[PDB]
Formats: C-alpha cells, structure tokens, sequence
C-alpha cells in the first residue's frame, strides 16, 4: 500500500492560518489596535479545529505587517523606518488605554518589538488551558443557574493582544495592518465530530441557519 | 540530524517524525 | 564572528515550515495530561467509519432526511435499477459531504478501495434480492442488468443478510485519482439492480427503504493537502 | 443476557452486542489524574442503577427526540440527590432504547450518543434557553421544519441538520446503534466519562447528549399494531460526587 | 577527461524562470494567476521535451520586483512592500479579490516575502499521480478518442496566485514575480529527438514544418 | 533458418540476423509490486500472444512514409480486440515484424521505427487532429511528401522530413529501429517492452506506441524488374493482461 | 558535508557526486 | 550547555 | 568554547585570559 | 579546516 502519513493531525493542523487582522494608525491617541484571542472569527481553521471536540496542542504565532502610506498635504514625505510593538495582556492585567500608557512598558507582559524590513516576527506558546484539553465545543452555560451565556464564550478567557507603532511619525500619516497567523504543533485531538456542514454565522456560538444536506441531481439514476 | 536549540519543550519543531 | 552566507530564501514565512521558534511563556507548567476517550492520530481514522449516503440527491429530498432513504418497491417487472451514481468520492454530491468525502475534500489525491454497506430497512416478512455491480469506466454507464453483470458485481439476499458490504476495489490506471473531476482519472459507475422482485406478504407494506453508508478500506491514502472549498468566509465572524 | 447493575435487570438476551462508547469502559477517577482533594462519594448500588425515563410515540411522522443526560437522570432518584448536594461529579452511562414491532412493521432508528452536543438558535443572535435545550424526562422533540428566526431563543431543531450545522448524516462517528425494526428491537451503549477536566457540574454541562432519529420511518400496513412507542432506560456508572454543601435547585 | 557536466542531473539541475506574471497595488483590486505549466517557456521546455518521461523534486525560486507607476499626487513615501504567493491545489478555494477569504491559507501553502530580502525558495517533492512524470501523451482524455488530444490532458497540477499584502498607498506600485524551475535529484526516460521547429502552443505538439538544416551550396562545399 | 513461434504462428526469418530488443528489456507481466489494479488480471496467452498480419501497402518510387498507432492497429484483430474491449485497463508488449522482399536488380532503404508516446502536430496550429486522422487501425496512414496547408483544421502535418512530431526525421535513430536495405536486408523485426510511465493504461484511449517506416532511400528497379513491391506488417502482443472486466464498447 | 536540515528527502542538494 | 562569550555575565538565565 | 576561524593569528580575539 | 562545497574552485586561497 501507500503512507498515510500527509493525513496524521499534526500535518493536517500544523500548518500556518490568518486567525485574525487588525489595522491601526500612527497619528491620534487611540492609534493603538486590539483583540480578544478567539479561534473562531476565521472559517478555514475554525471548521479544523471544529473536526474534533477537544484538542491539545502548542501555537506556532507568526505575524505578518504591513504597513502603507495615507493621504498627506506636506511638501515632503521621507518617513523613516517604522518599528511595531506587540503585547500580550493575560486576562486581569493593565490594558494600554492609549498609544502612550505605562501598560506598555510590558515589565511583565511579554511582548515582541519588530523593526520593518525583517523576516516576520514569530513565536511559540506553551499549552496555556486550565484544562486538561482545550475544548471546541461547550453544551453548558457559564452560571450555576442554567442561565447567563451559552457556549464556548464561557471558557474562551486567552486574555487580549495590542499593537502599535513604536515610532512618533509626524508629517507623513501610516496605517499598518498587523495579521495573526495560528500553526498548532505538537498537536492531540480526541472525539472526532461530523464536519461543519451550514456556514459559520458567529464567533461565539453554534449559530447556523439551516442549509441542505448536499448537491442535488435530478434523479437516482442521473449520472 | 536536528537539535534543540530553546529550553522549553513548546520552541520544538513539529512531531512529523 | 564566524563567516557565513545566506542562501536565497532568508527572512521567508512558508506557511508549512518546520522551523523552531523561541518560547514566550519560558518554564510554564503545563496542566498535566488526562485519559480523554476517543484519541485520533490520523484523519483515515475518521474516514473509515460508516456514514450515511445521501443517495437520494433530489431537489426536494436533500432538505430533510428523505436525501438518505432508497425506495424500493414489489414491482411487476424484473431488472429495473434501483439506483446509479459515478465513482467520485470527493466531487459528486453524493459522496462529496460523506465524512469520507469531507475530508477527501482537504486533499487533492486519493487512493484505495471504498466499503458501500447496504441496510435493507424493510418489513421482517419482505425477501428479495438485489444487483449491486461496479462498472469501471471506458464504456458508458451500464443501462441494464445484462450490461451490469460484466463487471464487479454481487448478489444481496435481504433473507438473511439484512446488510450487506460491497468492497469497491481499487481499478485504476495511476495509483491516485483526483479528488476533483478529470475524466482521466475517471472511476466508474456504481449501480444497483433487482435481481429478484421484493416479495411481500398480506397486510406489510411492499414499499420499502434502504440506507447506504460509505467508508474506506484499510488501503486507502490521501495527499497533498488543501483547503476545503465548502467553508466560505466573507467578514470576519464576531 | 441480563445486566443487571443494582436493583435493576435489562433483558436485551438479544444475545447480541452492546456498543462501548469509544471503546472505554466506564471506571473511577485515578488518584493520578484527579484535582479534587476532598474525598469523593461512591453511592455505587443507590446510584448506578437503570433509571427508566418517560416514553415516547413514535409516529409515521416523527423527526426525533433527544434528551441532555445529566439534566435526564437529574431528578431520578438519589443520582439527582447527590447531583443536587455536590459541587463535582464524574459518571459513565449503560443507555438501553427499547422499541418493539412486529414483522409486519418497519422502520429504522439511529441511536447515537454525542459529547458536547451545543445547539445552535433559530435567531442568530441569540443562545437556545435552558427550557429549550433542556427537558428532564420530557424528551425534547427534532423538528421536520425550519424554526423561525423571529422566535426568539429556540433550537434550530431541523433535524437533517441535528441542531449543530452538521449533516445529520455522519453522526455516526458518535458512538451509535441502529434499530432496525426488521433485525432489532433495543439499542445497548455504555458511555464512558468524556470531558477535558477530571470532573465538572453536573448541572452547567450536559457533557453528553442521546438522539434517537428514525432515518427510515415508522410504517405499517391496515390493522397492524399503531402505537410503537421508544422507552429509554439509562444507567450511571461509576459515580462520583465531590464537595460536598447545600443542595441547588 | 570525464563525462561528470553530462549527467541529466547536471544538465536540467539550473535554474530556469518557467512564467513570470504582473500585479499592480488595488489600482483595480487585482491579484495575478497562473496554471502552473512547464511549456510556456522554449529552453527549459526543450531541455525536458528531450526525454519522454521525466521524474524529479524542484525547487522554487521567486525572483519579485516592483516599480512605482506614474501617479498625480504630491510626495508618495511608500513603505516595504511585502507580497503573498499562494498555491491552490487543483480544487481548492479560488480568490476571487484581492482580499479574499482564500487567502488565510489555512492549509494551502503559501509564502509570505519581504521586499529586498533573499528571492524565497522552497522544495517541492514528486508530486505526480503516475510512477513518472509525462513529457508527451499520444492519448486524448476522452474514451471517446474526442474531448482533449495531447499533453494537456495530465496536466492538473493546480494554479498560483499572487498579491500585494501591503494596504494601497497614495500612488501605484507594480510588481512582476517571476517563477524559477530547478529540476533536483532528476530521473530520465526514453530519449526521444530534440525539438527542431519552434514551438507554437502550450498545450500541444502544433507546429510549422521547417527544414531538417542550415543550408550551403554543394556538397563539396567547404 | 530462424523461426519465431508464438502461439498459432510462427514467423520464419532471418539468416542468423538480429532482432532489436526495445531498450534493451525484454516484455514481462505485471508484477505485484509495480501494480495498482487490485482485480486478478487476464492473461490469455496463447490466444492474444500471437502474430497478427496488417494490410500490406505498396512501395513505390515517391512514397514517403507509413505509419500506424499500436493499440489501434491490433483494435480489430481477434481477441486481442476482444478483451481490449471488455477489459478497462490493458498492458502489452509487441514483437513487430516488417517484411518487405525485392531482387538483387531493386534497390532502395527503409527506417523502421517504433516512437513510444508519438504525440503528433496538427496543420492548424489553434487546433489538434482528428481521431481518424491519427488513427487508421488496419489501414497504414500515410506520411506526406510536401507539407500540409492550414485550413484543414484537423489534419495531421505529415511533413516526412518532421516526422509529424516537429523534430529531425533522421534523428528518430534514438528509438528502437532497424534498416530495411534492399541490397542486404529483408526484413526488420524489433522487440518493444511496455513503455509507459503508469504501470497499466487503457489501450483505446491512449495509443502507447507508434509504427513507422519511413523510406530513406528510394525504391528504383530497370524496366522489367518486378514494379509493385509491397511492405507487410505483422505485430503479435506479448505478455498482455487486462484489469478491471466490464461491459465491452467502442 | 555530509547532512542534511529537511525532514524531506526533497528538501536535499542535487546528486552531483 | 555551550557559552560563546568569555563573560559569565554574557550567558542566559539560570532556569534550569 | 573558542574556535578560530581565519587563518592568520591577527584575525583572533583578545588575549583576555 | 572543512570545505563546504563539491568543487575545488569553491575553497579558499592555498595558505
């Protein structure tokens, strides 16, 4: 026979994927961007993970930033070299309330300084679950009383991730655009589920609208 | 013929072998 | 300063490298491991269990769970087909949202032979016998139950066998076939046909179903992954 | 045979097999990959025990029933006691789904046993209420008809969807059984205990979920017996409740 | 005096730019596409056209370059551009835009490189359906001996897309990637005779009759 | 005198001449490890193995070439014919014999070729030939002595000196061959393995090898000799199998 | 030198030996 | 565990 | 560990030790 | 001192 080996979990999931991408701009106060840690606002690595109903595994992080010009009225644009932060904020911890809070000092919270030009910065994160497995699916509710939320937002705590630019840009406006790519390795899945068949309606709960079970044809004997 | 270069267990390449 | 030269492909992100990477969480302890049932190591795992066919692809079936049931009934005649889809696990909408076809679809080749196991979901009392042949490809797909006959074909009694397994070999030219149609890959014509009539007593229905699933042998292999193009994004989901 | 667990015998004697969940049989939490320190109770014979829930009809036009687990045996007996005074508990099941007919009906159940079964809304912008997804020995019932958006916080309870954006079709990778009524009468799956944590609430989360779907339906000819109805009969194993305070509600 | 530079291995392991394609900034939203053939390009073709079945790993070199395009606005400070090749394995999602849901690449391979670094480079090993590559097929793709008749009938070897990940900036930028070949660990079959006439389709053998020489005066002709 | 017997035949050639051995293998069956169909193949030997004679053809003074593709040469001859019908995947060698006989007072040369995977040039370059251009089962379709105008559409360019492939025609030596020269020679006989890059392949769409005789040198006689001298073709499978049973058609 | 860094055969420098 | 500096003050943290 | 990896002495680190 | 490349015309001057 041939080697199955191209459909073991750790080639099927071990492979870099868009989660999410945020854009933010040099000039204001509010120029910095942020976001929840969830695996389910992107289709593609959603219905992956969502093949198995817990997993386990360490996060391969690459980030991909762009960034590019914005209108001007100056005489001379000659913008130097741009450099980015990104801070990680576990849940509980000061979060940056502008481009210039003291959050950014990140004394404790890790966090990546990336200078344009480079190779994309990239990082491995440990199993980070208070669990002994993540879990993709959750049928039960946050509160003792049946009652509060529904779903998997219920667990979902991974804490937030900003960014902004390091630099003080003045004449020239700059927008970036940071993405965030997820690469699971070292990877154990348990209790394989049916493949998603409606398309995905929101980031934080089963929600689908009822879609057939597949293709048609005409006949039984159409071919 | 691969080392590892980091001292936690998460900086190793994939489990493709 | 030791010399060195960098060779074309530095400063590089392939989506599928393997490259190692420094830790942002240094000396954490990771929550110990736990016994969860229901380990999976590879995906063939997954595509070896028997899922239900939607062999009854009709327009007004497919939304309800008539897309599954295969009518048969006692008929006057002998030698009517009962059913008749091509050979594409990973195209042909019968097949395609199988688990097999689901994740044949994250892949562009395939290759192996295909268990098809027919349930007679009928009345204790009916019997009957049915033709179910795979064609190969290279002549049209076969009209009658003469023209079934030449090819791999079995002969399912419902008197005892209330199921019954066809194994689909493995017939091909290369040693993989396209998940995506291409006629040079082409697989085949699985159809099915009365080989007896379904005779029924007195006061039981004599119109029946029958429920086909679909599984893969222990020979059977996928490759060079891919996307699935089922799932479909337009804004980021919140 | 007869399996008998406590003060309870099943007479499947179909002689025949019994699905075991994901091959795992049920068994006690070890000391190994346990959290909780306090010392568990073990009601063993008062709770591993069959615990009979409400029969159902099943009609020619029937689309399916299902029952969260937990929140099923939840007010059965001293399972639903202990349920009620411990913070943590940890059970696999024995699930036996008793049909008869007769030869000269037909039809065909599938019986499958879903782990983390979260249900999707008919209004996209909500979550199913507890009373919708929920329904104690009241066995909630699949619909043959899309639910409406505009009522709000219900279960998209079409069935060849199952409620989860899936195709009903290929829930057979849960571990299932079929009733044929041609070769059947009784489906037997013993469960085992399937979570990410040791233990958790019994009353937040219904980590399993039982389905019964006739996929070939109820059919008979004039003067055939009409009224087939499906008793379920579900039974903890290996019992765990750890602690221990007041009772909920 | 040895025969080493005459190994099949020496002689198609260089690289070879097989297709090299254009995409501008989101001046019309456009991303670039190409069905990945070997017979686009004459010398590399040539070179491979010289065996009936060939068998081998590649290796992928992307030589990327841009250019700011003529543009009415008043100083264009244009930050590095970095750009994304995505391989869509025949049957995979498409990109239907420049921001398309296809290119989170979740499983399909796809390269992400920065403006004036390296050319990027990758491997890729045999990946044929048959126990060897086919340089020629004298067969159509029909039973019907109808439909396709030649090469083009095995050819399903997926396409590739190409983008600008940068946000558009207040003037133009075209980019061409250009697609390098190198042949590498090769295995060669059934010599066949080289290409005389030049080559007029991609898809197929078709060409224009030409002489078997160059020609000279008698036979005595020095 | 030589005497090659396959099955009902038997061949009688050759004054301790040479046969060409392909390239340089000798046609075997299938084995188990080069293989994919996993259907129990076919072999019915003596009744396919075994020399099936084409249509003989005239030589005369300006002919310019001959050929034939293999797969749809023997498409009508016999059971060979029959089970390449009723069988989806085939796999054969040949043993292909050129017969052509003139005098001491004749003269002229013939190359005899056999062009695996011979993928042919249309006239119309937007456009590929016909089936029935290419192919001519019992029927030798004919190389041309001038090329082929544009506006057929569907014709094969059949320039001799391109071989109909775009290449040298007197570079066609790197394939299996022999010479038939009149002043010396009789006949040519050449023995082809399978070649091909899948272990088995369907023998109606996909024509694996292609026969040629082109002449080189042409046929010239004085008044009187003998004027029609014919070329006849024999070809017998060698070691064929058929996969995969079914309904027959064409 | 004789290594090689790719966990794939393909991954390797031509065969010049 | 290999030092490239002759400073010990040069090396990585004491983690292990 | 300290290898030198040019071939004349001049190229070498300081005598720190 | 260990060469790198297949080819004498890769190695360094003979000192």
């Amino acid at each position: 026979y041939h080697s199955r080996s191209e459909s073991s979990i750790e080639n099927f999931l071990c492979r870099a994927a868009c989660v999410y991408y945020a854009t933010y701009t040099n000039n204001s106060e509010k120029g910095y961007a942020e976001w929840v840690i969830n695996t389910r606002q992107v289709a593609q690595l959603r219905r992956k993970l969502e093949l198995f109903t817990y997993l386990r595994f360490d996060l391969e992080l690459t980030f991909v930033i762009t960034s590019a010009q914005q209108p001007s009225t100056a005489t001379s644009v000659d913008a130097p070299v741009q450099t980015h932060q990104i801070m990680y904020v576990p849940p509980g911890g000061p979060v940056p309330t502008k481009v210039t809070d003291y959050a950014w000092q990140t004394s404790t919270n890790p966090s990546v300084f990336w200078t344009e030009g480079n190779a994309p910065p990239r990082m491995s994160i440990p199993f980070i679950s208070i669990g002994n497995a993540y879990s993709c699916f959750y049928d039960g509710w946050t509160q003792f009383s049946r009652n509060g939320v529904y779903g998997i937002n219920t667990l979902n705590n991974m804490g937030t991730l900003y960014m902004r630019h390091v630099n003080e840009a003045g004449q020239g406006p700059i927008k970036s655009t940071v993405r965030i790519y997820f690469k699971p390795k070292h990877v154990k899945a348990w209790v394989p589920r049916p493949p998603r068949l409606c398309q995905y309606e929101k980031q934080k709960n089963v929600n689908f609208t009822p879609t057939g079970v597949t293709t048609t044809r005409v006949g039984i004997t159409t071919t | 013929t691969n080392i590892n270069y980091y001292k936690d267990a998460a900086s190793n390449s994939a489990n493709r072998q | 300063g030791l010399p060195v030269m960098t060779t074309p492909g530095s400063t590089q992100f392939l989506t599928s490298d393997d490259f190692q990477s420094p830790s942002a969480m240094p000396q954490f302890d990771v929550t110990p491991e736990m016994q969860i049932p229901g380990r999976v190591n590879n995906l063939m795992e997954i595509a070896e269990v028997d899922s239900v066919v939607p062999v009854n692809n009709t327009e007004a079936n497919v939304n309800s769970l008539k897309a599954y049931q295969i009518p048969v009934q006692s008929n006057s005649d002998n030698g009517k087909q009962v059913f008749g889809f091509p050979l594409q696990p990973g195209a042909n909408g019968v097949l395609n949202r199988t688990l097999l076809g689901e994740i044949l679809n994250y892949y562009t080749h395939w290759s192996g032979s295909i268990k098809l196991t027919f349930m007679f979901c009928g009345s204790a009392m009916a019997t009957g016998k049915f033709l179910l042949a795979y064609s190969p490809p290279g002549a049209g797909v076969p009209k009658n139950r003469k023209d079934a006959m030449l090819g791999t074909h079995v002969i399912w009694d419902v008197g005892l066998q209330s199921s019954c397994v066809l194994c689909v070999p493995w017939i091909s030219q290369t040693h993989y076939r396209y998940v995506v149609e291409d006629e040079y890959t082409a697989a085949g014509y699985i159809t099915c046909w009365y080989q007896t009539n379904i005779v029924v007593p007195a006061d039981v229905q004599s119109s029946c179903d029958i429920l086909c699933f679909v599984s893969a042998c222990n020979d059977f292999s996928v490759r060079m992954l891919k996307d699935t193009p089922f799932i479909r994004q337009d804004t980021f989901y919140q | 045979r007869s399996i008998t667990l406590g003060n309870s015998t099943i007479t499947t004697q179909e002689c025949a097999n019994v699905v075991v969940g994901y091959g795992v049989w049920p068994e006690y939490l070890k000391d190994n990959e346990a959290t909780a320190e306090d010392q568990p109770t073990q009601p063993d014979v008062a709770t591993c025990r069959f615990y009979t829930l409400e029969s159902v009809q099943w009609m020619k036009n029937s689309a399916g029933w299902w029952w969260k687990l937990p929140d099923a045996l939840s007010q059965m007996g001293l399972f639903g006691q202990n349920m009620q005074y411990h913070y943590l508990g940890r059970t696999g099941y024995t699930i036996h789904v008793q049909c008869n007919a007769s030869k000269f009906h037909q039809g065909c159940l599938l019986v499958v046993c879903v782990p983390e079964a979260e249900m999707g809304c008919s209004n996209l912008n909500n979550t199913p209420e507890f009373a919708e997804l929920s329904g104690g020995d009241t066995a909630r019932m699949f619909t043959d008809t899309q639910i409406g958006e505009t009522n709000s916080k219900k279960v998209q309870t079409a069935v060849w969807n199952a409620g989860m954006g899936v195709g009903v079709g290929n829930l057979t990778i849960y571990p299932h059984q079929w009733i044929n009524l041609r070769t059947n009468n009784s489906a037997t799956i013993v469960m085992p205990y399937i979570n990410s944590v040791p233990m958790d609430n019994m009353f937040r989360h219904n980590n399993l979920t039982l389905m019964i779907i006739p996929f070939v339906p109820l059919n008979y000819s004039e003067g055939s017996s009409p009224y087939v109805p499906i008793t379920v009969t579900i039974a903890p194993m290996c019992a765990e409740y750890n602690g221990l305070r007041l009772a909920s509600s």
